[PDB]
């Protein structure tokens, strides 16, 4: 037999297990709320032709003045929280913020810590394993969306036996031709071209003729709780800039195109429920970090 | 921030300073309830509408 | 006052045993409140602004 | 950071008297203590800092359960402001003082077996500041005088010239050698220079500034006790008093 | 000759036909309009230390003061907003709620029941159909982003014809390598990388040398009039939320990735203006369904 | 030997040169923010059961008040602000529109027209060239997300080089199984699933075993400076908004996917940095007639 499996899902790399009690969630949040402040003062002085606003809102989130001929970072606070960030992200990563910093930051603004509010749906398609007999061929793409390629060459008809975890929701799988799937000891349906799926109902068999390939195109959806705050454009934006700034780069750390594939390659390893709280945080995190970095630019 | 509380301050006393101005908007059942403490009806008048 | 005691016997009391006396007799008044920040700015005119 | 605004001998002392051991360890995770990390300074560079983390940062770090490690911790405490992630070592010495510890034997705790220039080099001394220095080995002197190792401690300092020029005059048992020392061994404090709301590049240095930024703001908090304006309702048990005597001493 | 064609397009089901009337849509347009200011007030609440702003906003939406130790699940609102999306989805879904009950719903504000003054984009890909000689080997991949995978094994070149419907407005052909494209009964042009098309303007051929497989990616553009309330962000998160929460699982219905595919299937149906019209209340009802599920999450 | 290229980066037509100065600059600036209180107040408007917030946004847009019987245009400022766009694609539009008509409508709102305050991250995955060697076949599919297939038919491993450009950031590569990947010179390491790059480190040789194929999938992430009121989702919108009116439609012009498509494309041309300060501001402008056709359908 043959197997095969998500690229996405491979050996998820343990997350940091620092910053993660309520003192240190305020301090995500305070910022996170602050930065917030920041951008949109940027915009009232646009509109403004006048400085006030800005300089009004950067006392507050890195308790200095603005002076010229320094350049604008963010302060103590912006050293506190990209630093942060990679704690989060790798084991490997060092802590280097002191329990005072956190605690003087977190006073800041008044806010919740609380990280389990409201939800969000995430997109990535949990393809744990695809067993195939001897004289097939099946290649997974893609993470969004995955479109399994299978090819037969022997006599008979094969079955082949697709696995999508326990996490995922719904998983509808959608075919370029009308194909047969049931679950295990159950008798095949009539060929058809959509399957709506529950993947806690167990491993699905696939019916896979002698002939031209048949290809699946599967999308996935779960529920993951997140803060109020949350939003999935400013996450993701702020995932890509870490990268090209290079916080991400650790020893023996895996690489993901997108938080969507970060936080659900950590759910599917063990103890993931643990670690996809850590993992939460972060993405607040990131979404303060992209909205910092984009007030205060660097060419 | 302190021009907001400065244009609302600014703003409250333009108000009541016209409303009371000539035949008052509010009649007099409405200020006996407001000066019942002792208050001026000026000043019962503005701490209610804000 | 509140309680019948003097300086002397409540000398080595600490903040929670003052509160939980207090409370036990009925005043609610045990805490301090914190004020709230509010952001100033002058305007610049001839002179930088602050 | 109380610890770290102490800035003579008899008032490190007294701090020690009333400290508990449980402020010394810490409860947080902490990391590995001696790694070669990069870290982000954004203020100076775009590109990633290189640094090593060691135990006399001002952030908890994961310490040994053996005894050398509790008095590393004590003295990482003393000199860093943070201690060290030590678990289960147990009620009745966690709520001993400080002092308790280095200097009785009544605690249950046996360091005779201790290495000063072992514990030294694990705390890197060489990193260490002229105050710093200073502190730790007021340690080791309470440490020797319990153990009946006055002799070891100062054949270690022969051994160090830069450590024997600075170290501590005070007998562990005599309270008459404390009030005259005139050692300067603040950390914290008013600023008489310019400090500036800045990052520094190393760990070390970056988490130094935070305490001294932050011993600003406790300065002139309400927390802070302010001898001059209110002396009379400080209670008499802890008032300041010229004739303040440790217990034994 | 071999036909291909989309997953998504094959058979739609019937959608409903009640909750379609003026004061029906107002009862949606109310629910969009309030639930949106319970996802305004949670921040507003939090900015500041008082639960006022959203105490506020949940007693007008559900009719009730909020009260500690209950599950806060948004009232006779909540209730006959689920019932209304079971019942659009499909034909089968029964009407639960009345029109009296609807009509009372819709006078907590007052906002027009217009829904087809604004307009939005949807980039779901119509192939219709892609006909192909005996030798030759077509498959079909992909709703957002349709790539058509084809290889001959014949002896010469061989005529594809591309049929990609009448209601998309634009679609950008690009291929793996440069390839000729005309419509029927046309010369062909010299091979291009990128080709823009009006499907109206009829059935394309495609030359397939023979060789190496030639992939086509193909994108579409369709405008569907909404209201102006419309956001593609929130009602795309509605729509999986409303799957994951088992209120389309009715028997003889089509099941979907998205909402974008939905609407397109419903558009290439028999009557699909009038199907369009009823999807387009039902993408506000589910934006409303997302606000409000994300407040009070039970 | 064989080269694949993706299809979005070949051939980018010259773009305009006319309204870039920062008297026009502004204009786009002040249509931007001018068409985002239009969608404003429509929704109070509808809210408040009053016209009332809707005829002071249309005053000051359109220089004239609503009327009943007159279809609402935008007035003088939607034209000037479509003449515009139709510019910026292509150096053979017309731009017509006169510099006193420009810097009246600049006038109606104070706005910096700073293009650089800010920054934006474009996700298209530009693969300039493939290089492989006999009896290999190399397919690349998509351009959001990069599809590299690669069949090794003859008797041994082969080499093949990936060339990512110079401009993008960061490159992702994940494999449908291990593979094997190393800058020239370098020895090749370990096979493993993802292999983080940066595409200014020279060629990488991606090693091929003989067998099934491999497939690796590609996402990139690239900075362009862009200001501070850029919105990637309404940029969108707009691009598609655009071409299904018309306003791209001119002779010897590409035609691209997405808003991504375009300015990644006419980044990598030569002297591509003198582009990208154009598309920028186009970009913005798709922005502006996103909301202001939204609000005012013709």
């Amino acid at each position: 037999a043959n197997r095969a499996t998500s690229a996405f899902l491979d050996n998820p790399h343990p997350v940091g297990v620092n910053y993660v009690d309520e003192g240190s969630r305020q301090f995500v949040a305070v910022a996170e709320l602050l930065a917030s402040k920041l951008i949109d003062s940027s915009r009232e002085s646009d509109e403004s032709n006048s400085d006030v606003p800005f300089v009004q809102a950067y006392s507050k989130f890195a308790d200095d003045n603005p002076r010229h001929l320094r350049v604008k970072t963010g302060g103590k606070m912006a050293n506190a929280l990209t630093n942060v960030i990679r704690s989060y992200y790798s084991i490997n990563a060092p802590a280097i913020v002191p329990q005072v910093e956190i605690d003087r930051l977190a006073s800041k603004a008044t806010v919740s810590g609380d990280m389990y509010n409201s939800y969000a749906i995430f997109n990535s398609v949990p393809i744990v394993e695809v067993l195939s007999p001897a004289r097939t061929t099946v290649s997974i793409v893609g993470s969004d969306r995955a479109d399994v390629t299978m090819l037969n060459t022997g006599a008979g008809a094969a079955n082949i036996t697709f696995n999508f975890g326990q996490i995922a929701e719904t998983v509808i799988l959608k075919g370029s031709v009308p194909f047969q799937l049931a679950r295990l000891n159950q008798p095949m349906p009539a060929a058809r071209f959509t399957y709506k799926l529950r993947p806690l109902d167990g491993p699905f068999i696939v019916v896979l003729p002698v002939g031209n390939p048949l290809v699946i195109s599967a999308t996935a959806a779960t529920r993951i709780q997140v803060p109020l705050a949350f939003n999935k454009a400013l996450v993701e934006s702020g995932f890509q800039t870490a990268m090209n700034d290079g916080l991400f780069d650790i020893q023996n750390v895996n690489y993901y195109s997108s938080f969507d594939e970060f936080i659900i390659s950590q759910y599917h390893a063990q103890d993931g429920i643990n670690r996809v709280s850590t993992c939460v945080i972060l993405g607040l995190a990131l979404q303060a970090y992209d909205q910092m970095r984009r007030a205060l630019p660097v060419r | 921030t302190s021009g907001s509380i400065i244009n609302h301050a600014n703003n409250l006393n333009k108000v009541i300073n016209h409303v009371f101005a000539d035949k008052p908007l509010i009649s007099e059942t409405m200020l006996k309830i407001l000066t019942i403490d002792g208050t001026t009806g000026k000043d019962g008048y503005r701490n209610w509408l804000d | 006052f509140l309680t019948n005691t003097t300086y002397d016997i409540v000398n080595n009391d600490t903040i929670d045993v003052l509160k939980m006396k207090l409370r036990n007799q009925g005043w609610p008044f045990v805490e301090r409140y914190n004020a709230v920040e509010i952001d100033m700015s002058v305007e610049p005119l001839r002179s930088p602004g602050q | 950071m109380d610890v770290l605004s102490k800035g003579s001998l008899k008032e490190l002392l007294a701090h020690l008297e009333k400290t508990p051991l449980e402020e010394a360890i810490s409860y947080r995770i902490g990391t590995v203590p001696y790694q070669n990390v990069l870290i982000s300074r954004n203020e100076y560079y775009n590109q990633l800092y290189p640094d090593t983390t060691s135990l006399i940062d001002g952030v908890s770090r994961e310490g040994q359960r053996n005894v050398n490690g509790l008095i590393m911790s004590i003295i990482s405490y003393v000199v860093s402001g943070s201690g060290h992630y030590i678990p289960n070592i147990g009620f009745m010495l966690l709520r001993r003082s400080i002092l308790d510890i280095l200097t009785k034997h009544d605690t249950g705790l046996v360091t005779n077996n201790l290495n000063y220039g072992i514990i030294a080099r694990n705390l890197t001394v060489s990193k260490m500041n002229c105050e710093q220095r200073k502190r730790m080995l007021i340690c080791f002197k309470l440490l020797a005088y319990k153990d009946g190792n006055q002799n070891d401690y100062e054949i270690y300092l022969n051994q160090n010239i830069p450590l024997k020029q600075i170290a501590p005059n005070f007998i562990p048992g005599d309270m008459r050698t404390v009030i005259h020392n005139q050692d300067q061994l603040a950390i914290v404090g008013i600023p008489a220079y310019r400090l500036t709301q800045s990052t520094e590049l190393s760990i070390r240095d970056d988490n130094a500034k935070s305490y001294k930024l932050g011993y600003v703001d406790w300065y002139n908090s309400n927390s802070f006790l302010r001898e001059r304006s209110e002396f009379n309702l400080i209670r008499l048990k802890d008032r300041d008093t010229k004739y303040g005597k440790l217990n034994g001493w």
